[PDB]
């Protein structure tokens, strides 16, 4: 429970919460886990809201959602979730992360990047200049 | 019925990571 970790929380519940309520409810836990690669059904869904949900209002709030996130806690630097993060950077599935997909990633995370600058990040993690990023350039960058 | 905790962390520590890469990506850059 550090500092650290409430701060990534905290991101992580922003982008939940599209019309920024405080809450997050069926449909943003869904469309937010589409927009990265995910395909929950709306099973799944309303479960994860039941499940979440302390108080039965219906929706996850911050601290739901942080009692939630601050037991069994796994790692950023794990293979895991390096693994799982690179399944969301590789979107079609070749096993090469190109430019318009870490562009198709990052606009869906909120950034307003130029593709110059989307360019740069896949030349810097481009090891065998192929113009794309594999799994070992993605784990070494 | 803790199957779903799990499968939520599961898919939001993916969330967590992937922001945690573009955040870096951009700090590299
Ligand atoms: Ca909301
Ligand atoms: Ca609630
Ligand atoms: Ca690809
Ligand atoms: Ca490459």
């Amino acid at each position: 429970l550090t500092e650290e970790q409430i701060a990534e929380f905290k991101e992580a519940f922003s982008l939940f919460d599209k019309d920024g309520d405080g809450t997050i409810t069926t449909k943003e836990l869904g469309t937010v886990m589409r927009s990265l690669g995910q395909n929950p059904t709306e099973a799944e869904l309303q479960d994860m809201i039941n499940e979440v949900d302390a108080d039965g209002n219906g929706t996850i709030d911050f601290p739901e959602f942080l009692t939630m996130m601050a037991r069994k806690m796994k790692d950023t630097d794990s293979e895991e979730e390096i693994r799982e993060a690179f399944r969301v950077f590789d979107k079609d599935g070749n096993g090469y992360i190109s430019a318009a997909e870490l562009r198709h990633v990052m606009t869906n995370l909120g950034e307003k990047l130029t593709d110059e600058e989307v360019d740069e990040m896949i030349r810097e993690a481009d090891i065998d200049g192929d113009g794309q990023v594999n799994y070992e350039e993605f784990v070494q960058m | 019925g803790s199957l779903v905790r799990k499968a939520f962390r599961h898919r939001l520590w993916a969330v967590i990571t992937v922001q945690a890469y573009a955040r870096g990506m951009i700090a590299r850059r």
